[PDB]
């Protein structure tokens, strides 16, 4: 889903994966690693600040 | 199949038939002795 975040100058730097799109791909998945847990990536996904 | 299913193939036909029936969903073969079990099972629970 689309988002978008306001107040960037408190920037989470949970974001940098997200950011530099280090994804892994693995059996057709797109897995980002937020913090300590793994997430499909969804291609549609986009973010706003 | 309910419950999922216990194959036993000693000529080794239906493991193979299994591997190509679902080839196209990435159907990965490992086994309980392999220490590569207990990630691969995480990983088929979380995405298919």
């Amino acid at each position: 889903n689309p988002l978008l975040v306001q107040d960037v100058e408190s920037y989470d730097p949970v974001l940098n994966p997200v950011l530099n799109r280090e994804v892994r791909r693995t059996g057709g998945r797109v897995l980002i690693t937020l913090g300590d847990q793994d997430i499909d990536l969804s291609p549609s996904f986009v973010i706003f600040l | 199949f309910n419950r999922y299913p216990l194959i036993i193939d000693p000529s080794g036909q239906a493991t193979e038939f299994i591997m190509n029936e679902y080839k196209d969903r990435k159907i990965t073969r490992t086994s309980f002795l392999d220490d590569a079990f207990r990630k691969n099972l995480e990983s088929a629970l979380r995405f298919g």
